[PDB]
């Protein structure tokens, strides 16, 4: 994606 | 030598079942404000979330919640929660099942075993200055493993006006899969777990949740022990690769474990080949 | 008499609200899903967008008069134990802004009374000729939060199909909260002529104008058992009373068969 | 007037 994300 | 300070007697204001306080004791910052403390979800455009209480699946329970026959526990296979709150030690903690607690559409009592998560905050926690990590929380005391620690709380908006925002360094992915999916963004509206760091030996692990509605849009995002947690230590969730493979142009992991595949010197060995 | 259920709230509220009956052999009333807080059947959309609310600066209390939230309300009307003011208007109360979650202050402010939930000690209670209703376990000063009326929110175009029109609260393209299948332990207030509370529109954790949340607060002060109650207004009676009349006890009873029957000669 | 009876302010 474009921005970071935290994910599980 | 530096004293350390108590810089807010609580940074929720009182919206939590306990004072969270943050503390200094590394340098002259003062306590992180800019961003709203919330303790729950909040919404900035319409999400249309499903709260039709004629949608909830709930139990028929007149008993504590803790019978096998308990259908909203036989919605993640069976109640995942011990006598004393607690995951069981049996819990898959690689790929955790969704849990479906209690709820008002439900005949059992407010007190029943399937409610841990919609019961608040228990454990003590504090606010504090690391000393390469900016802010991070740490237990004021020790915490068995499979406890509930706190909840992802910010702002809900959809994916697109995720890949928008400028500030990337608080958004948490409620769903994996590509689609009509939606973000957590904890930069302007968030709780406690905002401040949470990144440790590649992380000791607290999501678990998404559904409480007062069950719109599969919308999990919660629950946080609990995956170990037992020792008095000072710092908490932390491993943020996952979908965070690092952006972020760590700008910045690599200061956790110092042994375990790293953030740090500089990971990125560095794996890039020589 | 014989308590027959422990809590009907089933651990909802703050406090337990007992059930007994001391007239009759009617069982504990279970026709109902209690809920402690307003439910939708159908797409409301409330407006829960947290940039909309109305919030107050204050790094006190909330006591002053520089409080925002107080202000939408002209001022704050409650006192610094939660009461309201002796001047409250009781006749055509204001509506309340709470404070809320856009608000700087601490969850404890002193503009937070109806959000903080019931503290009083009620009954729910077999009456002589009434069914069931409330009453208080405890004394309860003039102006103390008692408890809010939670239902189901409807429209009023449901409202005027409902089968059962003996719970209905109308909120005010008008909403109407029906607490027949869902409700809370206001459901079973009953009407007195001589009432000792009124219902006061109170906004919270939004303010979306079409749903004001209804707060019961004491309009005297109350003795211990007396029976709670409420004017449900003429909008009830004047449907109602083809079917029952008002069984208020008060010699200034306006709703009674007697009542009626005496404005009627009327030539 | 509505069809059905309603509590009110
Ligand atoms: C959700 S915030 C955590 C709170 C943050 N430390 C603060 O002071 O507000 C995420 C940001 O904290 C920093 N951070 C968290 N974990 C880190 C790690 N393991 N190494 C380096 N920086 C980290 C990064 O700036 C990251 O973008
Ligand atoms: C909102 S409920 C109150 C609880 C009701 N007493 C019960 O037992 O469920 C309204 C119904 O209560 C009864 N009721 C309430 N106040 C009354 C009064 N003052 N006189 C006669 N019946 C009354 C009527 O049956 C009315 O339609
Ligand atoms: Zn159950
Ligand atoms: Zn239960
Ligand atoms: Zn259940
Ligand atoms: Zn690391
Ligand atoms: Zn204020
Ligand atoms: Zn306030
Ligand atoms: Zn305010
Ligand atoms: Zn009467």
């Amino acid at each position: 994606k474009q921005t970071a994300r935290a994910s599980t | 030598i530096r004293t350390e300070k108590i810089i807010c007697r609580d940074v929720a204001r009182g919206y939590e079942n306990v004072p969270i306080p943050c503390v200094n004791g590394v340098d002259g910052e003062p306590c992180p404000e800019d961003y709203k403390y919330i303790s729950e979800n909040c919404e900035t455009s319409t999400m249309n979330i499903d709260r039709n209480i004629t949608h909830l699946q709930h139990c028929t329970c007149v008993d504590d919640c803790s019978s096998s026959n308990c259908l909203c526990g036989q919605l993640s296979i069976r109640c995942w929660y011990d006598k004393d709150g607690r995951l069981l030690q049996e819990f898959n903690k690689i790929e955790p099942p969704l849990i479906f607690e209690c709820n008002q559409a439900c005949s059992c009592w407010r007190n029943c075993k399937n409610r841990v998560v919609q019961s608040g905050i228990k454990v003590r926690l504090q606010l504090y200055r690391t000393a390469k990590m900016g802010w991070g929380v740490r237990a004021l005391q020790t915490i068995p493993q499979g406890t509930f620690i706190c909840e992802y709380v910010g702002e809900l908006i959809s994916d697109a006006e995720a890949d928008v925002r400028e500030d990337d360094s608080y958004l948490f992915d409620l769903d994996n899969k590509d689609g009509e999916v939606y973000c957590i963004d904890a930069r302007y509206y968030g709780n406690i777990s905002r401040f949470i760091n990144h440790l590649c030996d992380p000791n607290i692990i999501p678990v998404r949740v559904f409480m007062l509605h069950q719109d599969l849009r919308f999990p919660r995002i629950a946080f609990f022990s995956s170990r037992d947690i020792r008095t000072g230590e710092e908490l932390g969730f491993d943020y996952g690769d979908r965070f690092w493979d952006i972020k760590s142009k700008y910045f690599t992991c200061q956790c110092g474990s042994e375990k790293c595949k953030h740090s500089a010197e990971a990125i560095a060995l794996e890039q020589s080949r």
